[PDB]
C-alpha cells in the first residue's frame, strides 16, 4: 500500500527517545548532590 | 563629530574606519566565503536529487485520497448571475471554454499517442511498470459528445444563458491510483443509484433540509448510464510517461432551480478508496453555492 | 546648582566670637537662656529641627517604565499589527482564523514577562535619610525661663541653651561656653573613635578642628557642657552631609551602558529590514493583510526575544556564586562593575586597619622585639623566656586601670570589651593573651598607694606588695612618656641583672625611640624598683600629696609601642590589585604621620619610591628648590585641597602613581572621587563609616564593611563584605572579569540563530517560493530551545589567567562590537541558514515538488480556492493537502536549527583555545544539549500538536539532513582558532576575535 504511512510507530519511537534523553541529561546534571 | 570625524576622517584616508586595502581584503574574503557556501549547497542538492526516482515520487501519503473539483473556477464556491445579462456569466463560460480545448476531436487525432478506447465503462488498463522499460505509453481518448447538453456542440453558453447552469466535475490526478467502487451487498453506500462494477459513483444533493426542496431536478452526463467516473482511464502514469493524458469528466446540469435564493449543494464520490475529512472540505467531496437572480 | 553649593566647607565665625557678641546676635542672656514667648515665635519663623526624606518615585512608575525598553517597542508594534490583521481578517469574510489573535496575546505577554525580568535587575532605591534620622535623640535638655526642662529634640530653636552630659546624643550644633572637660566622639566627621576634649576657648581657624564647637550626630561621653545652638536640622554639618548623600544621583552602571549599545545596533538593523522590505511588498502589489503578516514575521525574526532575561539570569547566578564567599551583592548590576574598575579609593580606619589599638613592638634588653598584630594569630610571637619579660609582664599588668566587662569569657581575647581606655587596654590584652590571666597577678600583688596620670607630670605610679621569695616589701612600679621616664633613672635591667647607666645603652635607647617613632606608633616607657627596708617598713602607708617614697626610681624596664594595625589580608590584596592594573589611592580623615606609615605598611607606597619631602630631607634642600616631577608619590594634606583648583587636582592625579590624602572632609572625598571620574575612570570606593557615605554614593561601586560598618554606609553601598575579608575584593575583581567574558559568548549564541529566521522571509519575497518557516515556530526556537544553552555558557572557566590583563577601556573595547556582529551574522548564521534551506528542499522533493518547480509557485500555493495544483509528477493537490506538507517543512526547519545549534554551542565555549585543550567539564552545558533535543522531539511527536502549534511528525530519516552543516561549522571554527593561535597579531585576529 503506497498510499499509507505508519505514523504511530515513528510517534512512539520519538516519544521513547524524548523520555530517555531527558532522564539521561538530568542524571548527567545531578551527578553528586 | 558625525560630520567629519566618523565618515571621512582624511588625515589617515579612511571611509567609515577603514582604508582602501582594508576594504578590499574583507570584500574579497566575503565573496570567496559566499562562493564556497554556494558551491557546497549546489553539491549537496545534486547528491540529494540523485536519490529521487523520476517515475514515481518517494512518498504519496499526503495525497492519498484524491480531491473532487468542479471546472468553473469560482472564488468562494459561489455562482451568481442574471440569465438576461450576458456580462454576468462571461467569466464562467470563458473558463469552461478554455478548459475543454484539449477535449475537441481536432486535438486527439494522433494514433501513436491516442487510441480509441471502449464505449462502455470497463476494467482498469495496466500498461506495465513505472520504469521507462517501455517508453511513452498511450492514452484512452475522451469524446466531448458524451457531455451532451453541456458540451459546446450546441448552444455556446453551456446553459447559463437559459437559466439552468452546468458544472464539470473531475477527480484529482494521483499517480498509480485505482479507485475501487463500493462492493455489492445491495446496501452499502447511500442511498440508492444504478450500480456498475466499473463506475466510481458520484451524487449531488442538497446540503441542508431547506435546500433539498429547492434544488429541483439534477441531470448527469457522462460515459455510460450510471453517473460517475469510468475506470478505463485510471492507472495514471505521470506526465513523463503520459503527457496529453485526458482525465474523465462528468457534467451536472441543474434544470429546475428556484430563483432569488442562494442554494447550497454538496457533490460526493463513493468508494472503498475514497476518504473524507472535516478539515479538508475538498477531499472526495465538494460544496457549491448557486444563486440565479431574476 | 544647590547640591553644587553643598560641596563646600562649612562657614561659622561663631567660634571666633566672645561672650558679648553672642549676647546680641542671638539675644540669649547666657545664664538664663530664652523665654518661651521668643522661642515659640522663632520656631515658626525659621523651621523645626528635623530632616525630611526626598521625593521618591513609587514602584509602579518604575515598573511601567520598563515596558518601553528598546526591544519592547518593536514587540508592541508586532502585537498591535497582529490584532489589526485579525480584525481585517475575521470582520470581512473568514469567521475562522483566530490564529492572529493568540499571536498578539503571546507577544503582549512576552513584553510583560521580560519587563518583570528587567525590573528585578533594577538598582534598588534605598533609604539613607532614614538611618540618618536615628542618630538624633528624642529628648533635648534646654534651659528656659531661668530653669531647665527636657523637651522634644525636634522643638529646639536657633539660640537657646543646651546642657549635655556623658551618655547623651547632642541635639544640634553647639558653640560651648562652660564645660569641665567633656570629651566628644567626632567619628561622624573624621572616622576616628579617639575622643576629643571640648573647651570654651577658640583654638583653630578651621571650625572642624576647634575645641569650642560640638557637632550634630555625635556624643559627648564624659563631663558636662553648656552650649548655644547655632544650627538646627538641614543646616547643620551632618545634616548637610545627609542632604548631599541623599541628593546624589545613582549614575549609569557600566554594564547597563553595554546593554544600551547593542539594543541600538539590533534595533537599527531590525528597523531597516522592516521598513525596507515592507515597501517592496507594496511595490509588488500585495494586499494589506499579507503586507502586515509579512511585517509581523520580519519583526519577530529580528528581535532576540529571550536575550535580556538570559543576561538577568546569568548575573543572578554570578551574584549567588559571590554570596557563598560572604560577599553580599545588593544591586545586581554591580556584579560586573568590580571587574572593569581602574581606581580604588579606599578608607583607612576600619577598612584597612582593624580599628583597635594594639601593641606592635617592644624594646627588651637593647633589642627590638616585634609582636604579632593579627586578629587570628597568623604570625609568630616574640619572647617568653627571659627574666625581664616576666618583669615587664608584671609591670604592665599592674600599672593598669583597665578591666574586663561582665563575663563574656567564651568569646576570645582579642574581641572582649573592656571598661578602661583603649591605650591601656592594648597593654591589657597583650598581657592577658601572652601571660595567662591578669586578675590572679592583680590579687597576689596587693596595692597599697596609687596615683594615676597627672597631665603635667607625664607618668602614672603605684606601690604593690611582693608576696614571694624576692620580697622588697612594697615594691614600686610606674609608667609614662619615655624621655621623662628616663630623665630620672640610672640602673638598667639586662636578663634580670642590674647594670649601671652609660650612654652605650642610652644612644641605643634614643635610636630605638627614633626608629619606633618613624613607624607612626605611640611609644611609652615602663619602670619599677625593688624598695628596701631602711625607710619603708611593713604596714607603712604612703600619702599621695607629699614625697616620702623615692621618685628617683633607677628602673629601665623597657619601651612598649602601639598602633592601629593592618588586617591580615590587606597587604596581599593590595599587591594583587596593583598587579592587575588597578591604581589604589588612600583617602582618610586621620593625620598624615599615621596615614603615611599605614600606607607604607599595607603597600600603597612601595619601596624605593619616596616623596618630595623625603628627597628634600635626604639631600638637605628646601622643598621649594626641588622639582615636583622628580617624585612619584605624594601625601596631600586636606587643608591644601581647600585652596586647590579643579585642574591642579588633575595634575596631582595625573603625574603621581601612589597618592595619599589625609585630614579629608566628608565632602572632599566626593571631590576626589569626581576628580578621578572626570578623566575617564571606573572608581570603586570601600568604606565603613558615615563620613564615607557621600563618596560611596557617587562611585561606580561602593563596598561597605559588614561587621565593623555603620548603618548609614550599609544603605549607601552596592556591595557588603559580610565577614570583613578585604581579599574578597580581589575575588570580586576576578569573577567580575570572567562574567564579562562569559556574556559575549552567550550573546553570540543568541545572535547566530537570528539568521536562519530572517532569510526564510526574504527568499519568500525575492524568489516567490512557498514559505519555509512560520512565526510560532520562530518563537519556539528562542523562547524554548535557546534559553538553557545560552544560560549554561555563564559557567565557563577562564581560558588564560585573567588577572594579568589590564582593565578594559570604556570608550573602546565594547561588549558587542563589529567583529562579534560579523562573526555571528555574516559567517555562522549563513551556514545555519543553508542547513535549513537544504532540509526544506529535501521534503518537497520527496513529496513531489522539485526545486526548479517551486520558483514562482507562491501565489497558487497560498490560494485557498485553487484545489488542483500540479506538481512535478503531474499530481494535483488540494489546498489543505499541501499546507500539511508546508507545516512539515516548518517543523523540519525548526529541527534543523536545533541540530546546527549543537555545533554552535560547542564552538562558542572558547574564543582562542580549542575544545581539545579546554575539555567538556561543564555539566550544565551537556544538560542543555540533551534537553534541547528532548524538547524538539517532544514538540514534533506529541499527539495534538498539529492543532495547537501546527507542528507535524517527521519521518526518521529527516533528522539527519543538517549533520554535514554542523560538521562544517565545527571544522571551520577550529581552523579559525588555529590561525588565531599561531599568528597572534595577524589579519584573522584583527577581524574575527571579539
Ligand atoms: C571544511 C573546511 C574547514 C577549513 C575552512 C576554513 C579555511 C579558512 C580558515 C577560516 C578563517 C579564514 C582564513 C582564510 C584566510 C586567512 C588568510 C591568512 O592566512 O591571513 C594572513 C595573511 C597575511 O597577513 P598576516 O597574517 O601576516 O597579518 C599581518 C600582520 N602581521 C604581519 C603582523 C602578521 O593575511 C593577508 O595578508 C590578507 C588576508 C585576506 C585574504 C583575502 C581573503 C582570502 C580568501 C580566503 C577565504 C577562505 C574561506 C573559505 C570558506 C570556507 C567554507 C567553510
Ligand atoms: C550524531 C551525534 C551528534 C548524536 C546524535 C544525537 C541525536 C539526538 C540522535 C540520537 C538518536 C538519533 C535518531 C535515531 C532514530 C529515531 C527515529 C524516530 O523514532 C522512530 O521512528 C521509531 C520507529 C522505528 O524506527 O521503527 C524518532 C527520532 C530518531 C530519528 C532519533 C532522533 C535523535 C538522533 C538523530
Ligand atoms: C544566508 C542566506 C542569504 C542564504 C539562503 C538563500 C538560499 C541559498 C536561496 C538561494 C536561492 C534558493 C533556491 C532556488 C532554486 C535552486 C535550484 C537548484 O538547482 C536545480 O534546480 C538543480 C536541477 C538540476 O539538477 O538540473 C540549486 C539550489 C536551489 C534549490 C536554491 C537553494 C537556496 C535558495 C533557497
Ligand atoms: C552533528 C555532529 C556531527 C556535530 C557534533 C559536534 C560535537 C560537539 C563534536 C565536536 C568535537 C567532538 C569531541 C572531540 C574530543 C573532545 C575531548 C574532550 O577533552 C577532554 O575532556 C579531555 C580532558 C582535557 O583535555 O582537559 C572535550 C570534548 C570532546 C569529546 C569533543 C566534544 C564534541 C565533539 C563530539
Ligand atoms: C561536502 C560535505 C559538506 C557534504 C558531502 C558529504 C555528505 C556526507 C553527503 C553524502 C550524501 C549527502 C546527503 C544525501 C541524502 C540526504 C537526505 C536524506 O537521505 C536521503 O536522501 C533519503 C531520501 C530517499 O530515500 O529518497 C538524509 C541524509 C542526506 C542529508 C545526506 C547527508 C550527507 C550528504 C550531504
Ligand atoms: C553566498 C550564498 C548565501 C548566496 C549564493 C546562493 C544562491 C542562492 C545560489 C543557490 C543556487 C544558485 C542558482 C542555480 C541555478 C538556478 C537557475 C535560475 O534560472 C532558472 O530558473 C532555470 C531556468 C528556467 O527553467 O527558467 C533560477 C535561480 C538559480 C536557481 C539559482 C539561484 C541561487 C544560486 C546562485
Ligand atoms: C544576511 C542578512 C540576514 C544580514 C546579515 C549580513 C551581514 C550583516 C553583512 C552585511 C554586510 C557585511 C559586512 C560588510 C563590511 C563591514 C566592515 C567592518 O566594519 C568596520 O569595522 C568599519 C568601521 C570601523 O572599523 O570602525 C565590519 C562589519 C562589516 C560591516 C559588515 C558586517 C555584516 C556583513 C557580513
Ligand atoms: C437536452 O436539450 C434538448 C434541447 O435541444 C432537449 O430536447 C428537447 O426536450 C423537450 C422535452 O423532452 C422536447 O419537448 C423537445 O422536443 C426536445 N428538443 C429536441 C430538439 O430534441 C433534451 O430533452 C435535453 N436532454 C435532457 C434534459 O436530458
Ligand atoms: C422541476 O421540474 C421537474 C420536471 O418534472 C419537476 O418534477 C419538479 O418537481 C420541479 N421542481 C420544482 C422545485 O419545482
Ligand atoms: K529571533
Ligand atoms: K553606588
Ligand atoms: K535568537
Ligand atoms: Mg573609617
Amino acid at each position: 500500500d503506497p498510499f499509507y504511512y505508519d505514523y504511530e510507530t515513528v510517534r512512539n519511537g520519538g516519544l521513547i527517545f524524548a523520555g530517555l534523553a531527558f532522564i539521561v541529561g538530568l542524571l548527567i546534571l545531578l551527578s553528586r548532590r | 563629530g558625525s560630520w567629519k570625524k566618523f565618515i571621512w576622517n582624511s588625515e589617515k584616508k579612511e571611509f567609515l574606519g577603514r582604508t582602501g586595502g582594508s576594504w578590499f581584503k574583507i570584500l574579497l574574503f566575503y565573496v570567496i566565503f559566499y562562493g564556497c557556501l554556494a558551491g557546497i549547497f549546489i553539491g549537496t542538492i545534486q547528491v540529494m536529487l540523485l536519490t529521487i526516482s523520476e517515475f514515481k515520487p518517494t512518498y504519496q501519503d499526503r495525497v492519498a485520497p484524491p480531491g473532487l473539483t468542479q471546472i468553473p473556477q469560482i472564488q468562494k464556491t459561489e455562482i451568481s448571475f442574471r440569465p438576461n445579462d450576458p456580462k454576468s456569466y462571461e467569466a464562467y463560460v470563458l473558463n469552461i471554454v478554455r478548459f475543454l480545448e484539449k477535449y475537441k476531436d481536432s486535438a486527439q487525432r494522433d494514433d501513436m499517442i491516442f487510441e480509441d478506447c471502449g464505449d462502455v465503462p470497463s476494467e482498469p488498463k495496466e500498461r506495465g511498470d513505472f520504469n521507462h522499460e517501455r517508453g511513452e505509453r498511450k492514452v484512452c481518448r475522451f469524446k466531448l459528445e458524451w457531455l451532451g447538453n453541456c458540451s459546446g456542440l450546441n448552444d455556446e453558453t453551456y446553459g447559463y444563458k437559459e437559466g439552468k447552469p452546468c458544472i464539470i466535475i473531475k477527480l484529482n490526478r494521483v499517480l498509480g491510483f485505482k479507485p475501487k467502487p463500493p462492493k455489492n451487498e445491495s446496501l452499502e453506500t447511500y442511498p440508492v443509484m444504478k450500480y456498475n462494477p466499473n463506475v466510481l459513483p458520484v451524487q449531488c444533493t442538497g446540503k441542508r433540509d431547506e435546500d433539498k426542496d429547492k434544488v429541483g431536478n439534477v441531470e448527469y452526463f457522462g460515459l455510460g448510464n450510471s453517473p460517475g467516473f469510468p475506470l478505463q482511464y485510471y492507472p495514471y502514469y505521470g506526465k513523463l510517461l503520459q503527457p496529453k493524458y485526458l482525465q474523465p469528466l462528468l457534467a451536472v446540469q441543474f434544470t429546475n432551480l428556484t430563483m432569488d435564493t442562494e442554494i447550497r449543494i454538496e457533490c460526493k464520490a463513493y468508494g472503498e478508496n475514497i476518504g473524507y475529512s472535516e478539515k479538508d472540505r475538498f477531499q472526495g467531496r465538494f460544496d457549491v453555492k448557486i444563486e440565479v437572480k431574476s | 546648582r544647590d547640591m553644587d553649593e553643598l560641596k563646600k566647607e562649612v562657614s561659622m565665625d561663631d567660634h571666633k566670637l566672645s561672650l558679648d557678641e553672642l549676647h546680641r546676635k542671638y539675644g540669649t542672656d547666657l545664664s538664663r537662656g530664652l523665654t518661651s514667648a521668643r522661642a515659640a515665635e522663632i520656631l515658626a519663623r525659621d523651621g523645626p529641627n528635623a530632616l525630611t526624606p526626598p521625593p521618591t518615585t513609587p514602584e509602579w512608575i518604575k515598573f511601567c517604565r520598563q515596558l518601553f525598553g528598546g526591544f519592547s517597542m518593536l514587540l508592541w508594534i508586532g502585537a498591535i499589527l497582529c490584532f489589526l490583521a485579525y480584525s481585517i481578517q475575521a470582520a470581512t469574510e473568514e469567521e475562522p482564523q483566530n490564529d492572529n489573535l493568540y499571536l498578539g496575546v503571546v507577544l503582549s505577554a512576552v513584553v510583560i514577562i521580560t519587563g518583570c525580568f528587567s525590573y528585578y535587575q533594577e538598582a534598588k532605591s534605598s533609604k539613607i535619610m532614614e538611618s540618618f534620622k536615628n542618630m538624633v535623640p528624642q529628648q533635648a535638655l534646654v534651659i528656659r525661663n531661668g530653669e531647665k526642662m527636657s523637651i522634644n529634640a525636634e522643638e529646639v530653636v536657633v539660640g537657646d541653651l543646651v546642657e549635655v552630659k556623658g551618655g547623651d546624643r547632642i541635639p544640634a550644633d553647639l558653640r560651648i561656653i562652660s564645660a569641665n572637660g567633656c570629651k566628644v566622639d567626632n567619628s561622624s566627621l573624621t572616622g576616628e573613635s579617639e575622643p576629643q576634649t571640648r573647651s570654651p576657648d577658640f583654638t583653630n581657624e578651621n571650625p572642624l578642628e576647634t575645641r569650642n564647637i560640638a557637632f550634630f550626630s555625635t556624643n559627648c561621653v564624659e563631663g558636662t557642657a553648656r552650649g548655644i545652638v547655632v544650627y538646627t536640622g538641614d543646616r547643620t554639618v551632618m545634616g548637610r552631609i545627609a542632604t548631599l548623600a541623599s541628593g546624589l544621583e545613582g549614575g549609569q552602571t557600566p554594564i547597563a551602558a553595554e546593554i544600551e549599545h547593542f539594543i541600538h545596533i539590533i534595533t537599527g538593523v531590525a528597523v531597516f529590514l522592516g521598513v525596507s522590505f515592507f515597501i517592496l511588498s507594496l511595490i509588488l502589489e500585495y494586499t494589506w493583510l499579507e503586507a502586515v503578516i509579512f511585517l509581523i514575521g520580519i519583526i519577530v525574526a529580528n528581535v532576540p526575544e529571550g536575550l535580556l532575561a538570559t543576561v538577568t539570569v546569568c548575573l543572578t547566578l554570578t551574584a549567588k556564586r559571590m554570596a557563598r564567599k560572604n560577599c553580599l551583592v545588593k544591586n545586581l548590576e554591580a556584579v560586573e562593575t568590580l571587574g572593569s574598575t581602574s581606581t580604588i579609593c579606599s578608607d583607612k580606619t576600619g577598612t584597612l586597619t582593624q580599628n583597635r589599638m594594639t601593641v606592635a613592638h617592644m624594646w627588651f634588653d637593647n633589642q627590638i622585639h616585634e609582636a604579632d598584630t593579627t586578629e587570628n594569630q597568623s604570625g609568630v610571637s616574640f619572647d617568653k623566656t627571659s627574666a625581664t619579660w616576666l618583669a615587664l609582664s608584671r609591670i604592665a599588668g599592674l600599672c593598669n586601670r583597665a578591666v574586663f566587662q561582665a563575663n563574656q569569657e567564651n568569646l576570645p581575647i582579642l574581641k572582649r570589651a573592656v571598661a578602661g581606655d583603649a591605650s591601656e587596654s592594648a597593654l591589657l590584652k597583650c598581657i592577658e593573651l601572652c601571660c595567662g590571666s591578669v586578675k590572679e597577678m592583680r590579687e597576689r600583688y596587693a596595692k597599697i598607694v596609687e596615683i594615676p596620670f597627672n597631665s603635667t607630670n607625664k607618668y602614672q605610679l603605684s606601690i604593690h606588695k611582693n608576696p614571694n621569695t624576692s620580697e622588697p616589701q612594697h615594691l614600686l612600679v610606674m609608667k609614662g612618656a619615655p624621655e621623662r621616664i628616663l630623665d630620672r633613672c640610672s640602673s638598667i635591667l639586662l636578663h634580670g641583672k642590674e647594670q649601671p647607666l652609660d650612654e652605650e645603652l642610652k644612644d641605643a635607647f634614643q635610636n630605638a625611640y627614633l626608629e619606633l617613632g618613624g613607624l607612626g606608633e605611640r611609644v611609652l616607657g615602663f619602670c619599677h624598683l625593688f624598695l628596701p627596708d631602711e625607710q619603708f617598713p611593713e604596714g607603712f602607708q604612703f600619702d599621695t600629696d607629699d614625697v616620702n617614697f623615692p621618685i628617683d626610681n633607677l628602673c629601665f624596664v623597657g619601651l612598649i609601642s602601639m598602633i592601629d594595625p593592618p588586617r591580615a589580608a590587606v597587604p596581599d590584596a593590595v599587591g594583587k590589585c596593583r598587579s592587575a592594573g588597578i591604581k589604589v589611592i588612600m583617602v582618610t580623615g586621620d593625620h598624615p604621620i599615621t596615614a603615611k606609615a599605614i600606607a607604607k605598611g599595607v603597600g600603597i607606597i612601595s619601596e624605593g619610591n619616596e616623596t618630595v619631602e623625603d628627597i628634600a630631607a635626604r639631600l638637605n634642600i628646601p622643598v621649594s628648590q626641588v622639582n615636583p616631577r622628580d617624585a612619584k608619590a605624594c601625601v596631600v594634606h586636606g587643608s591644601d585641597l581647600k585652596d586647590m583648583t579643579s585642574e591642579q587636582l588633575d595634575d596631582i592625579l595625573k603625574y603621581h602613581t601612589e597618592i595619599v590624602f589625609a585630614r579629608t572632609s566628608p565632602q572632599q572625598k566626593l571631590i576626589i572621587v569626581e576628580g578621578c571620574q572626570r578623566q575617564g575612570a571606573i572608581v570603586a570606593v570601600t568604606g565603613d563609616g558615615v563620613n564615607d557615605s557621600p563618596a560611596l554614593k557617587k562611585a561606580d561601586i561602593g563596598v561597605a564593611m559588614g561587621i565593623a560598618g555603620s548603618d548609614v554606609s550599609k544603605q549607601a553601598a552596592d556591595m557588603i563584605l559580610l565577614d570583613d575579608n578585604f581579599a574578597s575584593i580581589v575575588t570580586g575583581v576576578e569573577e567580575g572579569r570572567l562574567i564579562f567574558d562569559n556574556l559575549k559568548k552567550s550573546i553570540a549564541y543568541t545572535l547566530t540563530s537570528n539568521i536562519p529566521e530572517i532569510t526564510p522571509f526574504l527568499i519568500f519575497i525575492i524568489a516567490n517560493i512557498p514559505l519555509p518557516l512560520g512565526t510560532v515556530t520562530i518563537l519556539c526556537i528562542d523562547l524554548g530551545t535557546d534559553m538553557v544553552p545560552a544560560i549554561s555558557l555563564a559557567y565557563e572557566q577562564a581560558e588564560s589567567d585573567i588577572m594579568k590583563r589590564q582593565p578594559r577601556n570604556p570608550k573602546t573595547d565594547k561588549l558587542v562590537n563589529e567583529r562579534l556582529i560579523s562573526m555571528a551574522y555574516g559567517q555562522i548564521g549563513m551556514i545555519q541558514a543553508l542547513g535549513g534551506f537544504f532540509t526544506y528542499f529535501v521534503i518537497l522533493a520527496e513529496n513531489g515538488f522539485l526545486p526548479i518547480h517551486l520558483l514562482g509557485l507562491r501565489v497558487d500555493w497560498d490560494d485557498r480556492w485553487i484545489n488542483d495544483v500540479e506538481d512535478s509528477y503531474g499530481q494535483q493537490w488540494t489546498y489543505e493537502q499541501r499546507k500539511i506538507v508546508e507545516f512539515t517543512c516548518h517543523t523540519a526547519f525548526f529541527v534543523s536549527i536545533v541540530v546546527v545549534q549543537w555545533a554552535d554551542l560547542v564552538i562558542c565555549k572558547t574564543r582562542r583555545n580549542s575544545v581539545f585543550q579546554q575539555g567538556m567539564k561543564n555539566k550544565i552545558l551537556i544538560f542543555g544539549l540533551f534537553e534541547e533535543t528532548a524538547l524538539a522531539a517532544f514538540l514534533s511527536y506529541c499527539p495534538g500538536m498539529g492543532v495547537a502549534l501546527r507542528m507535524y511528525p517527521l519521518k526518521p530519516t529527516w533528522w539527519f539532513c543538517a549533520f554535514p552543516y554542523s560538521l562544517l561549522i565545527f571544522v571551520y571554527d577550529e581552523v579559525r582558532k588555529l590561525i588565531i593561535r599561531r599568528r597572534p597579531g595577524g589579519w584573522v585576529e584583527k577581524e574575527t576575535y571579539y
